[PDB]
């Protein structure tokens, strides 16, 4: 019993395997906004759009 | 918006007043979340 407890204790004292975790995020934002604001204003004859 | 005024003083006051406004509007939204997950396991994409 000693002997195969042995064997399972050279099993076990097995070095455990770290690994190097790389998770990586990537944000990309394109924006392209155009307004035009049209003004025909006129007073002189109550014209005013 | 759009105003076209007519207007009579000396004779008669009368003014006429045609107001217009017209309005298109088209909004398109797509938003696309892509999750990988293992067989019968939950997994979630929150943006928020």
């Amino acid at each position: 019993r000693l002997d195969e407890l042995r064997r399972i204790v050279s099993q076990l004292d097995i070095p455990v395997r770290q690994v190097m975790i790389e998770a990586r995020i990537v944000e990309a934002n394109v924006g392209y906004d155009k307004s035009l604001g049209v003004r025909w204003g006129g007073a002189y004859h109550k014209g005013n759009w | 918006s759009g105003i076209g005024i007519g207007f009579i003083t000396d004779n008669i006051i009368l003014d006429l007043q045609l107001s217009a406004m017209e309005k298109t509007g088209n909004g398109e939204i797509v938003s696309q979340p892509k999750v990988v997950t293992s067989d019968k396991e939950t997994a979630k994409i929150l943006k928020g």
